[PDB]
């Protein structure tokens, strides 16, 4: 209410009470919103308050005041507050009380100084400013004996170490002072170490001796506080935050230091003992229970392993020789702490990293790794380390190295692994124990197709056991049995399929013949996996006619029920209103969907068998669903029998989708499946109320478009007739209502646009108008995904419309302006700057058109003028209206700069963001939003260099 | 070694070490002999019939609990493969011809009828004309418990045994009795064997037949309203007890000729 009308608080805070938190909130407001003589009076006043205040209950108002001082500094400093840094030293350098708060303030400020060349420049330019901050600190560290002050000082040093010039760090006595005077001491020791690790991260070519010294002295002090015979593992879990964080900091130090500087220490032959002592620590900390601690240790081990692998990479090179005394301990650690395999983004990573490290280490010495594993196994048989957790971990680690050994080595290894676990299973007493073991055996086996493909009798023995276990009622052994069966099927297809091995028939024949015997105790979800698994096998049959016969035998059971239902429907249509019949059709379809997914194109012999009946059932249930709603309305959707029919429609569409996208004969699809489909689904979708409309009608249109392009361009009018308008209404009054229907609508649009463009001319203009409104809505939406799609369509529509000169001009004349109006309206506004790079390309393209004289006739038809002038003005016009604050001299010059950067996109991008760079700095919080685009394209180069380095490592990807 | 590995995995790798389990093929058809195969069955059968005689586990309460094993898993009496053919087979045993389908524990309890797999995974919860499986037929302890093979294509629960009927438990009765009770209680019910909104699934009981050579011959030549999955051989006297038992024997029809050394017509 009250905080609406600067002048007030200067007066208000003078005789105030507790309500002062509003006055501060009012001043912060004015400062952060609009930002000479006025605010110059504000700066002076603000500083005065704190100088007074801080020279204890007062504490909360101090931070509150400090906050705003930083708020202003973010806008003023240093170009229009140059003294600040020279001043703030002076004040503190005389009053300890004052020095406390300045440290607190400079710590706060650096949290608004948190882009690589941008920061590089700041470190260059503001060089003077930092220099003094460091010296203030030095002096304080040098002389003060006010503990609470010294702490705050150190906080600030840390916070600034990356910005203060190098020589101040290395050509001083900083390093030694920190290690001797501070690290040494309990309440200072954490910050001390953070600083030293911060230093240790510095990556340069000089200061070699200073680094080496930083290593040996810190080690020396460390060995004194947590001596190398401590049980860090236990120290961590027991001890307080104090001691916990110290351990975390220790590892952070050694890891940072060694990653960047190990080579230095390696070479200095007098430093082994101490090098080994650092590893000793890394092993001791690697014992720590907590994940966040392990993650840093693991980053270190991965570094070490990768270095040695890149030196080596066989099974003695000089750097390896250094580390042999402790390498097996790293092997041991991975094996004994292997994370649950991918079988959330953090945990996948955690496993991936551990796999990677172990795969490196395995290449270095496979014999050592096998031996660690064999022995971890013995200890499950011993009972000395027996536990479900332990056996699982072991087995995960065994599974994890699955490409790293040679065939022959692998074979020998697995043979002892399997035998021994088989033994372990016969020996343990539980049904519980036995299930845990049996899953582990199956898990391992599934990680090693290479082994299975090499030995038929064994593969076959394993698949038969899996069928046996598909009858086990114990907790999850039916699941592990199916899950294993699908892996093996997928990775060994050809071995099943009508290729005989050392015997009379293909094994697929024996499976198809005993399918009901096999699956009769599974539940639906498991039957589907079984069907999918057998699909892969059939998919491998290269002979088409042999493969037709397989599919028939394969598909025989669900076809029986299907046929029985259809027959009943034929005699009496009402059978399709029967709750159970409808539930059955649902699952027969889901089995079809699953088999089709696996088999792909040839599943046609099946889909074609049932297609017209299936589609007929679709119409009947459709007539049911709607007539139900036409006699009770919308609420009928709530009822369970309706949901049930709707699942049939859905799985119908999914099945068709599933096939078409896997299809390999567009003439066939076009002349044979497309018509009956279209009849059965389109008008239906139209006449149904918004609640009764299947979204998959849209995604199924989208797929068959993406797949057939020219082969169905002719049908697009029919499809849009029924589907285009009504679907748009459904989503246009945003009130996010049908997320599935819009994600679909746009996937269809984008498809028609990409593959069926000519259709847009065959639709009446009033409908093409609509297409545009709808594309316009898309790139106008909040959530990046929807925006990004809308842009993509537009940009393609542009390039595409160019291809047809006749109607190109109609479009340009009619829409051209309106589209910028709308695009600029998305760039200019309270910005969702998701697709800045898109905006760039779009605008660039559109400018070219006018520049290059491709818009043949004038946009202003009453005042004809060169369109590049008209646009140059029309944009300037639109800009000076969205930004009335902006000086009319900058507008002209900037709109000039743009068009002279059109036939080049990267620079046209930097030019435009820079407009918004300098114009959002007359605002504030923006920076990282526009910068967000560049950021991601550095992660995907870090992913691409990582992911492609993994290709050279056998077993890291397998 | 690789042969040694396969043999080890085929024949010595089991979670519940059931003798002559039908989860693996008939021992008479395995290339490997499991340690879980036993060509012996009579001694174990005699031994079990003795044990049954002195009933020392309360079942009356088990029947109501469901309205000795825990929740809804492994409640059905499951056969071994028929291997060691009883010398008094024809006098002391009967054969039930089974339909292709899925085994099901059926519990009709207060206005509803829910089916379970041997695993205890509920497969359906529905309505039935069985003493406890209807809102109108929902009463004070009128629950019934069946053992059925569900045939999806005829949408019928074929009844194989009865463990409880209208709150009366039969676990501790002989098979001849139990089978007699089901063939007498079933037809006593408004169109079970038919389809109504109140009874979605038909419950037909399965015929059983004597096991003299001539009788089996007849059986094999009969025509059934379903596709023949196999032949269950029950000892007339066995009580109902959940688990694998040698007191019931299973064979697929193509095996009867070989294992029982009897004639067969065309097939």
């Amino acid at each position: 209410l009250k905080e609406h009308p600067r002048v007030d608080t200067i007066l208000e805070f003078s005789q105030n009470m507790n309500t002062k938190y509003y006055g501060l909130q009012i001043l912060e407001n004015v400062i952060k919103t609009r930002w000479r003589n006025q605010c110059e009076g504000i700066k002076k006043y603000v500083v005065g308050l704190i100088i007074k205040t801080s020279s204890e209950k007062e504490k909360v108002y101090i931070g509150k005041l400090n906050m705003i001082l930083v708020q202003i500094l973010k806008q003023e400093w240093p170009k229009h507050w140059p003294t600040f840094i020279s001043d703030i030293v002076g004040a503190s350098r005389t009053s300890e009380s004052l020095c406390q708060n300045n440290m607190v303030i400079l710590k706060l400020l650096s949290e608004e100084v948190f882009t690589q060349v941008k920061s590089k420049h700041l470190k260059d330019s503001m060089c003077n400013e930092f220099s003094q901050i460091f010296q203030l600190c030095q002096f304080v560290m040098e002389n003060s004996q006010n503990a609470p002050l010294v702490h705050a000082t150190l906080e600030t040093l840390l916070r600034f170490l990356n910005w203060i010039p190098l020589g101040y760090i290395f050509e001083t006595k900083l390093i030694s002072t920190l290690i001797y005077k501070f690290l040494n001491v309990p309440m200072f020791r954490n910050v001390s170490l953070k600083c030293l690790t911060e230093i240790a991260g510095v990556s340069v070519s000089q200061y070699e001796e200073q680094f080496v010294t930083l290593f040996t002295l810190t080690m020396m002090q460390l060995k004194q506080m947590l001596p190398l015979n401590t049980n860090i593992r236990l120290a961590y879990s027991n001890g307080k935050d104090d001691e916990q964080n110290f351990i975390q900091n220790l590892s952070l130090f050694l890891c940072t230091f060694l990653k960047e500087h190990d080579q230095l220490i390696e070479k200095r032959l007098n430093l082994r003992e101490t090098l080994m002592e650092a590893l000793h620590y890394m092993l001791l900390v690697s014992e720590v229970e907590e994940t966040e601690i392990f993650k840093i240790c693991l980053e270190y081990w991965n570094h070490l392993a990768a270095e040695l692998y890149r030196e080596s990479p066989f099974s003695v090179p000089p750097r390896r020789q250094l580390y042999l005394p402790m390498l097996f301990k790293v092997r041991l650690l991975m094996v004994s702490r292997m994370a649950k395999p991918e079988e959330d983004t953090d945990s996948i990573n955690l496993y991936k990293n551990m796999r990677e490290t172990l795969v490196y280490l395995t290449h270095l010495d496979y014999v050592d790794t096998e031996r660690i594993m064999t022995e971890k196994l013995h200890n499950q048989v011993n009972g000395t380390e027996w536990s479900w957790k332990n056996l699982n971990t072991l087995c995960w680690a065994i599974g994890s190295i699955s490409g790293a050994m040679h065939e022959e080595d692998e074979k020998r290894f697995l043979v002892t692994v399997i035998k021994d676990l088989l033994g372990l299973c016969e020996q343990k007493r539980g049904k519980d124990n036995k299930a845990i073991i049996a899953s582990n055996i199956m898990y391992i086996v599934g990680q090693y197709p290479r082994f299975l493909r090499a030995h038929w009798k064994f593969l076959k023995t394993v698949v038969n056991k899996l069928f046996e276990f598909m009858h086990e009622t114990h907790d999850g052994v039916q699941d592990m049995a199916c899950d294993t069966f699908i892996k093996i099927a997928q990775k060994c297809r050809r071995h099943f399929v009508q290729v005989q091995v050392g015997e009379v028939m293909p094994f697929i024949d024996e499976i198809l013949n005993n399918i009901n015997t096999i699956i009769c105790d599974l539940q639906p979800q498991q039957v589907h996996t079984f069907y999918e698994a057998v699909g892969y096998m059939i998919g491998a049959q290269t002979d088409q006619t042999v493969q037709e016969h397989l599919i028939e035998k394969y598909m025989l059971l669900p076809n029986q029920v299907w046929d029985s239902i259809i027959q009943q429907a034929t005699k009496n249509v009402d059978i399709l209103k029967d709750p159970e019949t409808v539930k059955q059709l649902g699952s027969i379809l889901k089995t079809n969907v699953r088999a089709c997914k696996a088999v792909g194109h040839p599943f046609v012999i099946q889909l074609g068998r049932i297609y017209l009946d299936m589609l007929n059932v679709y119409k009947c249930l459709s007539e049911n669903i709607s007539a139900a709603i036409q006699a009770n309305g919308e609420m009928v959707t709530k009822q369970p029998l309706i949901r049930s029919m709707r699942t049939v429609k859905r799985e119908t569409l999914k099945l068709i989708s599933g096939w078409v996208s896997r299809s390999n004969d567009p003439q066939m699809v076009a002349e044979n499946f497309v018509p009956p489909l279209l009849d059965a689904v389109l008008i239906d979708y139209q006449r149904n109320v918004p609640a009764a409309r299947e979204p998959e009608v849209l995604s199924t249109m989208a797929i068959i478009v993406n797949k057939l392009g020219g082969h169905i361009t002719a049908e697009i009018p029919q499809i849009f007739d029924a589907v285009f308008e009504c679907t748009l209404n459904m989503i246009n009054k945003d009130f996010e209502e049908y997320p599935e229907h819009r994600t679909n609508f746009f996937l269809l649009l984008q498809a028609v646009n990409s593959h069926c463009f000519p259709a847009f001319l065959a639709i009446p203009p009033t409908q093409f108008k609509l297409v545009l409104d709808s594309i316009i809505w898309a790139f106008k939406h909040t959530m990046r995904n929807v925006a990004d799609t809308g842009l993509q369509i537009l940009f393609t529509l542009l390039q595409n419309v160019a291809q047809e000169e006749a109607a190109a001009q109609s479009f340009y004349q009619t829409y051209f302006c309106d589209i910028l109006q709308h695009i600029f309206s998305v760039v200019t506004d309270t910005s969702h700057t998701a697709g800045l790079t898109m905006h760039a390309s779009i605008l660039a393209y559109m400018f070219n058109l006018v520049e290059e004289g491709k818009i043949s006739t004038s946009l202003n038809p009453g005042n004809p003028v060169n369109n590049q002038i008209f646009l140059q003005e029309y944009v300037a016009n639109l800009l000076k209206s969205a930004f009335p604050h902006l000086q009319d001299a900058q507008v002209k010059l900037f709109v000039t700069g743009l068009f002279s950067l059109n036939q080049d996109i990267p620079a046209f991008k930097e030019h435009l963001r820079d407009f918004l760079v300098q114009i959002k700095e007359f605002a504030g919080e923006d920076t990282s939003d526009l910068f967000l685009e560049e950021r991601e394209i550095a992660l995907r180069q870090a992913d691409e260099e990582k992911h492609k380095r993994q290709m050279s490592v056998p077993g890291i990807f397998n | 070694s690789m042969e040694e590995l396969s043999q080890a995995l085929a024949s010595s790798f089991s979670v519940s070490q059931d003798l002559n389990s039908t989860a693996a093929p008939h021992p008479r058809l395995s290339q490997y002999k499991s340690k879980y195969s036993s060509l012996e069955q009579s001694e174990r059968r005699r031994r079990l019939l003795e044990l049954q005689k002195s009933k020392r586990l309360d079942y009356v309460n088990h029947a109501r609990r469901l309205a000795l094993p825990k929740h809804y898993a492994n409640q059905l009496m499951l056969s071994e493969w028929l291997i060691d053919v009883p010398s008094d087979l024809g006098q002391e045993w009967i054969v039930v011809v089974c339909p292709v389908g899925k085994r099901a524990l059926i519990v009709a309890s207060r206005g509803s009828t829910s089916a379970y797999t041997k695993s205890g995974y509920c497969v359906n919860r529905f309505s039935s004309l069985l003493p406890g499986g209807n809102r109108r037929n929902s009463t004070a302890k009128d629950y019934t418990i069946l053992d059925c093979i569900y045939n999806e294509v005829n949408q019928t629960y074929y009844v194989l045994d009865v463990m409880c009927w209208r709150g009366h438990p039969f676990y501790d009765c002989q098979t001849d009795f139990r089978f007699y009770w089901m063939h007498s209680k079933l037809p006593e019910e408004e169109g079970l064997g038919e389809k109504t909104k109140l009874n979605p699934f038909k419950f037909v009981g399965l015929k059983n037949f004597p096991c003299t050579p001539e009788s089996l011959c007849d059986v094999l030549s009969m025509d059934f309203p379903f596709e023949v999955d196999g032949l269950l051989f029950y000892h007339k006297q066995t009580h109902y007890s959940p688990g694998s038992t040698p007191l019931v024997g299973w064979l697929r029809p193509y095996m009867v000729s070989d294992v029982l050394g009897v004639a067969v017509p065309a097939g």
